[PDB]
């Protein structure tokens, strides 16, 4: 009924840091996610942007 | 709740909640056949009366 998109840069370590139910650095002071989410996490390495 | 980070609190505070419940469960159902006993009991001194 709804889709909601988050468009951001960060660094590799905190790619792998972002995931519902992930606690840490990122996900805590920069960008939160809930411990219950429905939808999809998608990234791409922009060394050349 | 207040030791636990976040969401291994929840979902250890969910297997707790299922274990008090199914200790609530248990008490009922026993008290529910003795309630049984004690009303045929009481069905007996009644008659008896």
């Amino acid at each position: 009924t709804n889709v909601y998109a988050d468009s951001f840069v960060i660094r590799g370590d905190e790619v792998r840091q972002i995931a519902p139910g992930q606690t840490g650095k990122i996900a805590d002071y920069n960008y939160k996610l809930p411990d219950d989410f429905t939808g999809c996490v998608i990234a791409w390495n922009s060394n050349n942007l | 709740l207040s030791r636990l980070d976040p969401p291994e609190a929840e979902v250890q505070i969910d297997r707790l909640i299922t274990g008090r419940l199914q200790s609530l469960q248990t008490y009922v159902t026993q008290q529910l056949i003795r309630a049984a006993e004690i009303r045929a009991s009481a069905n007996l001194a009644a008659t008896k009366m």
